[PDB]
């Protein structure tokens, strides 16, 4: 929106867009801080 | 490509 923004989505395995990938409760969470645009949606 | 949930609430 108006800042690197961080991505936060989950998944079943580290994506490449998060190296930093955190599986909790079965799934993944993505803790990255970046914004070369602004949101991927 | 980051991901579809991007959050950025209050710059």
């Amino acid at each position: 929106e108006e800042y690197k923004c961080y991505c936060t989505d989950t998944y079943s395995d580290c994506p490449g867009f998060c190296k930093t990938c955190k599986a909790e409760f079965g799934k993944y969470i993505c803790l990255d801080l970046i914004s070369p645009n602004d949101c991927v949606k | 490509t980051a991901c579809s949930e991007c959050v950025c609430p209050l710059r």
